[PDB]
RNA sequence: GGCUCAGGACAACGGUUGCACCCCCCGCGGCGGUCCUAGCCGGACACCGCUGGCAACCCGGCGCCAAGACGUGCGCGCAAGGGCGGGCGCCCGGGCGAGCAGCGUGACGCAGCGACGGCCCGCCCGGGCUUCCGGGGCAUCACCCGGUCGGCGCGGUCGCGGCGCGCCGAGGGCCCGACGCCUGGCGGAGAAUCAGGGUUCGACUCCGGAGAGCGGGCCUGCGAGACGGCCCGCACAUCCAAGGACGGCAGCAGGCGCGGAACUUGCCCAAUGCGCGGCGCGCGAGGCAGCGACGGGGAGCGCGCGAGCGAGGCGGGCCCACAGCCCCCGCCGCGGAGCCGAGGGCAAGCUGGUGCCAGCAGCCGCGGUAAUUCCAGCUCGGCGAGCGUCGCGCG
């Protein structure tokens, strides 16, 4: 029973879905704490080193940092270990690349290009409804940013627009049937759909069901539905509009490349 | 040994000198003293006649020093907290047990730290130059190769009165814009309660 | 030293459990405060510093309190007399000693300068013409440092009267 | 972080719940109204100078000086706690499955922040306890428990709780195996074996738990009942100029003892990471090298009528923190097989000795004049850089 709080983490108990090589090392990096948790999110050096190649070592990548060269919504950030999340904002003006940090359909972190005109927001979802101090009402979203004063119309599990110059909100989209949805969590993590179902056991998970565009169907808990817009996705999306293949499919895929 | 090593210091010029004793028949009035203790010179006839000393402290044959409140002519173990005499503590909060010798004056001591509070006219061979001069602003204020001089400090120059309106007037303006949102969220929910703490004054 | 730890009991069956780990400073208590009534001499109260830097004070010693009347709203601060009666212990109440739902007696004065003719609970006000109003306290001494509590009435007043009448 | 598995058998542990009984540093985002000299307040110590004790370990006295240190504190009312404020069968917003939060008002109390402004709130990681199921053997252990079971009140705790105390009543568990005793008992993810079903093990790489000679206590700190932190008893051990002082390798190497059994008292922070930080420092974590027939994988001691090819040696590259090693380019050129057995199970047979002796033989058996079985030579068989013997597990 340890005396305290951990600092390391090694290699082989990290999440799947980084990708590190088994022996690579003994070690791997450890996330500070910050918008998103351990367990959803990926460290900065990791994109810096092994996805983008820009760096060979953890020197090259503190250097990088230090010189601010990256922003993460516009501040810049200088700790390898920042913890980067869904729907975040990667922008590297020293090389005019702004991206968006999103899922695949196989279930792990992708950079999608963006444009300036919807690279000065993002999207959060809100989590929870308060009263602070004084009874002043108060909301959270799920990359640990607080609101003051909100529109009494938002409730939870909506969808929040902030502007990242200011971060003020200037829409909201409710949670409802019908609205395009996009899975963060789970077995069907990076699927497109749409709400067609609502059911709630009392005192336990709710269950949403959605279906896919293509007409599949696949059932996952409200704990990681995320609305990005109406009908039609409010942000970028990846190549694939959250389609998963079959295994099939898949091979005969990896052996066209080949 | 029999003896006992006077160590003198003059703290109104900032001299000291040091002797030896040959005897205790001479001390025995020096016997049953404690620190602070006024002890004429009188026992010395050698210049020191007529000047009051005070004990400060002292050495035991073995090296022990000694601490006031104990009252006792042999030495003992206590537990030293931080800060306290004759103990240099190497983790913050860690204590330490250690024998020290009582402060209560007696033959067995081998050194005697004493302090001239009050003499007569004559002098002895027993000025304080300065190696260091004032460095705060009120103090040098209230007193009056290579140069080289202390750096003043406690200066307020014209950067610390900018610094100073800039943070006033941050927090000003902050309060002011908290007073308008709440203002204009109150102006707003026309149509529901509310529960606020309403400013008192 | 002492604990609040399970693993020295025995189990529901009367069984012996074995002890499988040393003392734990997260199942630690404290020795009773057994704060005091005045009746170098003065109020005093401790600080303690509490698991993450929390700070928690117990009294002592202490003799004054507020005291509210529910039913004409009328609260004062009063001088403790002394203390008649407690349901777990009559060595308590000799020792003169103030917790959690000791019954006391309050000075009269501050509820007297005022009030003793309008026509309220009549008897609050024979004991309001008298010299000590009996009360309740509702703090909790030792963990907040305070003494404060409520004047009796309805059939808990009686219930007390009858109890401490016959002594 | 690293080491180890002593202790502990409705416990630890694994999966599944909860805190409307909880605490939480860094980091991220907010927030920022403080009752009654501010061109900027006050005193000290450290290092250091003078002077000294003591074998060593340790310290003494006097003396001017600094703060993002200490103390006081300019400031638009604000910490903790306490009293009062909903219903008339039930159900049909800040928020819930759930009367939970916040607020108003009457009394107390002036906590924290403030001489270059942060008290406070939310998230996050982590912890504390908690629901359900699983969780060794012995019946030559059949009845066991007496804060043991429950209730009331207080105290203590971060917090619920017989957690502790006072009073009250009596209960709780058991052949669906209690209680007691034993274990050469850390648990799981997993490993060995092999039609299917199963049996045995699980010190060791990942997770969780416990400990730092035995037994206890405690300060600092958000966080420790810490041991490369302090105090005590016990058992050991060291220096002594005999009055005194002082230690904890189940960390890396190394040594003794023990045993059937187990490596260098090496080099480096260059890679992976952690700590503190701007152009870096440190790390026996970790990496590199050395010993290494535990063990696993790939080639060879020739082919053919002449050539060719390795091992090995000498130089140049590449690699390397530096050195190796692999690989590549030139010149010269060592080709080396053992361990078991030949009556059967079980593939493989002729001479010379010895004479129920010496010896072989897992079992059957041989040996007392041809010994197919002992001791030797020849020949032959199996596996092969490996073969055989002893113990354990599966089959
Ligand atoms: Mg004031
Ligand atoms: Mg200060
Ligand atoms: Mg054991
Ligand atoms: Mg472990
Ligand atoms: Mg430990
Ligand atoms: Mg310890
Ligand atoms: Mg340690
Ligand atoms: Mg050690």
């Amino acid at each position: 029973m340890a005396r305290g709080v951990r600092k390391h983490l090694k290699r082989l108990n990290a999440p799947k879905h980084w990708l590190l090589d088994k022996m690579g090392g003994i070690w791997a990096p450890r996330p500070t704490n910050g918008p998103h948790g351990l367990r959803e999110c990926i460290p900065l050096i990791l994109i810096l080193r092994n996805r983008l190649h820009y760096a060979n070592t953890y020197a090259e990548t503190s250097m990088i940092l230090q010189d601010k060269n990256v922003l993460i919504d516009g501040k810049p950030r200088t700790d390898p270990t920042f913890p980067v999340g869904f729907m975040d904002v990667f922008e590297i003006p020293k090389v005019h690349k702004t991206f968006r940090v999103l899922y695949d359909v196989k279930g792990r972190f992708t950079l999608v290009p963006i444009q300036s005109n919807e690279a000065g927001f993002k999207l959060c979802r809100v989590q929870k409804i308060f009263l602070g101090d004084k009874g002043m009402p108060y909301l959270s979203t799920h990359d640990a940013r607080t609101i003051r004063f909100p529109h009494p119309d938002i409730k939870t599990n909506d969808t929040i627009k902030i502007n990242l110059k200011t971060g003020k909100i200037d829409e909201w989209y409710k949670f409802d049937i019908g609205k395009i949805v996009m899975v963060t969590g789970g077995r069907n993590c990076g699927r497109i759909g749409t709400i067609q179902a609502i059911d709630k056991h009392m005192g336990s998970y709710t269950m949403i069901r959605m279906k896919d565009t293509e007409g599949t169907e696949f059932l996952t808990r409200l704990c990681n539905v995320f609305v990005i817009g109406n009908d039609s996705p409010a942000v970028a999306i990846p190549t694939t509009k959250g389609i998963r293949p079959d295994i099939i499919k898949n091979r005969e895929l990896r052996l066209r490349s080949i | 040994g029999s003896f006992c090593k006077v160590n003198i210091s003059n703290p109104v010029t900032g001299a000291n000198k040091s002797l030896m004793i040959e005897d205790f028949r001479k001390s025995q009035t020096i016997h049953g003293l404690r620190m602070a203790s006024e002890f004429d010179g009188a026992a010395l006839g050698e210049e020191y006649a007529g000047c009051t000393f005070r004990i400060t402290g002292g050495n035991d044959a073995q090296g022990f020093p000694m601490y006031q409140g104990v009252l006792k002519s042999q030495r003992a173990r206590l537990l030293l907290r931080q800060g306290a005499k004759c103990y240099l503590h190497r983790r913050n909060g860690e204590r330490k047990r250690k024998s020290i010798r009582g402060c209560i004056v007696g033959p067995d001591l081998h050194a005697l730290s004493v302090v001239l509070v009050d003499a007569g006219d004559k002098t002895l061979p027993g000025v304080v130059p300065k190696r260091l001069v004032p460095k705060r602003a009120s103090k040098i204020r209230r007193l009056f190769k290579k140069l080289k001089y202390p750096k003043v400090q406690r200066v307020v120059t014209d950067e610390k009165y900018a610094r100073k309106q800039r943070v006033i007037a941050e927090k000003k303006e902050i309060m002011r814009k908290s007073l308008q949102q709440l203002e204009e969220y109150k102006a707003l929910l026309s149509r529901m309660g509310k529960q606020h703490n309403i400013r008192i004054y | 030293g002492i604990t609040h730890d399970k693993m020295y009991k025995r189990s529901k069956t009367g069984a012996v459990q074995g002890k499988w780990h040393k003392k734990r400073k997260y199942n630690l208590g404290r020795q009773p405060a057994n704060t005091k009534l005045i009746v170098n001499e003065g109020q005093k109260i401790s600080t303690i510093r509490c698991r993450g830097g929390n700070i928690k004070r117990r009294a002592l010693r202490l003799s004054h309190g507020s005291f509210a009347w529910g039913s004409a709203d009328i609260s004062h601060k009063a001088r403790i007399l002394q203390v008649v009666y407690n349901s777990t212990s009559n060595e308590l109440v000799r020792t003169n000693t103030l917790v959690k739902g000791c019954v006391v007696q309050i000075d009269s004065a501050p509820f007297k300068s005022a009030l003793s003719n309008d026509t309220l609970d009549k008897e609050i006000l024979d004991q309001i013409r008298g010299d000590h109003i009996l009360a309740r306290i509702s703090s909790r001494p030792g963990q907040v440092g305070t003494a404060d509590g409520y004047i009796l009435e309805g059939p808990e007043l009686l219930f007390y009267q009858k109890k401490l009448a016959p002594k």
